[PDB]
């Protein structure tokens, strides 16, 4: 049975980035040729491992991180970087292993009037942890007085919503972003290339 | 209006460095977005830097090497360390908290790079 | 860099009149574009945010419109605290941006 890759990237809707959803994929012949042969897949960029040799590697499982961001945003996706998505919606760690896939998805996502059914959040306490997903929509405190939980001036809901619209320019459209999370852990693997 | 005070600002000869500093009442600094923005006199507006509430910051490509933010947690207050100071430095500082939906300003601190 | 070219450079209207202020970028931002009204002598004040949304205890006088390379600032009518300068700023990487040259809202 092969794997369900062409199914992430097809997948009719997309996450929000803030609930960045994960799909596991385990026990099968992963080909990396063919989504690499996907050349519309625009951004292809590879951290902590080679992509052409992912087809002759063996890992334990692979997450396909998929969500939903902006255009421009899509730069603060990769190891060492800051900004609101890899602060307070994903973080990826600075050696990180594995493949961030982006392309543009304004012919779909995009909607007139805008499309606010993706959502990213902004404040935070803290840095999110590497792969750690905050979907905790509590008001957050932005002072010394606790809100009771209701938003108001100095607590706010730490959640704001992208509004995609279609004639917005190449760093503010939606980029549909794909991320393959690796896994090696002191056992036998389940997913080899070849 | 939720009050930041800034202070720190004065006279200082050219190549110097100066800090200034920026404290909040109400709001807690390192729970917020706090950015530093100067207007030269007879000048547009120039957004300096920004410190994140985890800690990120950012700097203007023609002000990188030059200036750097920090803020102190126990005593809630943003600060704002500029080194190798120029004449054309002078400017009214601004210590400013901005949200989607506020931006609360201070009332700024001269500099006067100057002998 | 983006680079947003304010006009007119004065505004000089009577008290009560319309006010409306163009902003035009170099390059298509959406709306994430940003108004702040600056009394003199004071420091600036939000009235705009992602160019249409009016921010809290902003009179319901003004008013974002506009988008992607054409933004307009619209006061419905002037108040005589109204008479100060207006900064466009875009908001590409909020809250980061660059400004515009303001416009003064001056008569005589």
């Amino acid at each position: 049975n092969l794997c369900p890759f062409h199914e992430v990237f097809n997948a009719t809707t997309f996450a929000s980035v803030y609930a960045w959803n994960r799909k596991r994929i385990s026990n099968c012949v992963a080909d990396y040729s063919v989504i690499y042969n996907f050349a519309p897949f625009f951004a292809f960029k590879c951290y902590g491992v080679s992509p052409t040799k992912l087809n002759d590697l063996c890992f334990t499982n692979v997450y396909a991180d998929s969500f939903v961001i902006r255009g421009n945003e899509v730069s603060q996706i990769a190891p060492g970087q800051t900004g609101n998505i890899a602060d307070y919606n994903y973080k990826l760690p600075d050696d990180f292993t594995g493949c961030v896939i982006a392309w543009n998805s304004n012919k779909l996502d995009s909607k007139p009037s805008g499309n606010y059914n993706y959502l990213y959040r902004f404040l935070r306490k803290s840095k999110l942890k590497p792969f750690e997903r905050d979907i905790s929509t509590e008001i957050y405190q932005a002072g010394n007085k606790p809100c009771n939980g209701v938003a108001g001036p100095n607590c706010y809901s730490p959640l704001q919503s992208y509004g995609f619209r279609p004639t917005y320019g190449v760093g503010h459209q939606p980029y549909r972003v794909v991320v393959l999370s690796f896994e090696l852990l002191h056992a036998p693997a389940t997913v080899c290339g070849p | 209006e939720v009050q930041v005070v800034e202070s720190g600002g004065g006279l200082i000869q050219p190549g110097g460095s100066l800090r200034l500093s920026c404290t909040a009442s109400e709001l807690i600094i390192s729970r917020n977005y706090m950015s530093w923005v100067r207007q030269a006199p007879g000048k547009g507006l120039e957004w300096l830097s920004v410190i994140y509430p985890g800690g990120s910051s950012f700097y203007t490509d023609s002000l990188k090497g030059r200036f750097t933010i920090s803020v102190d947690n126990s005593k809630n207050t943003l600060y704002l360390q500029m080194n190798r100071l120029g004449v054309e430095d002078t400017a009214i500082y601004y210590c400013v908290r901005d949200a989607p939906s506020e931006s609360d300003w201070g009332q700024g601190t001269l500099v006067t790079v100057s002998s | 860099e983006i680079v947003l070219t304010q006009s007119p450079a004065t505004l000089s209207l009577f008290p009560g009149e319309r006010a409306t202020l163009s902003c035009r970028a170099s390059q298509n931002i959406g709306h994430f574009l940003t108004w702040y009204q600056q009394k003199p002598g004071q420091a600036p004040r939000l009235l705009i945010y992602d160019a249409s949304n009016r921010a809290t205890g902003v009179p319901a006088r003004f008013s974002g419109s506009g988008s992607e390379t054409e933004f307009t600032l619209t006061i419905s009518s002037l108040g005589p605290e109204d008479f100060a300068v207006y900064y466009c700023q875009e908001r590409s990487d909020w809250p980061r941006g660059t400004f515009g040259q303001g416009t003064k809202v001056e008569i005589k």
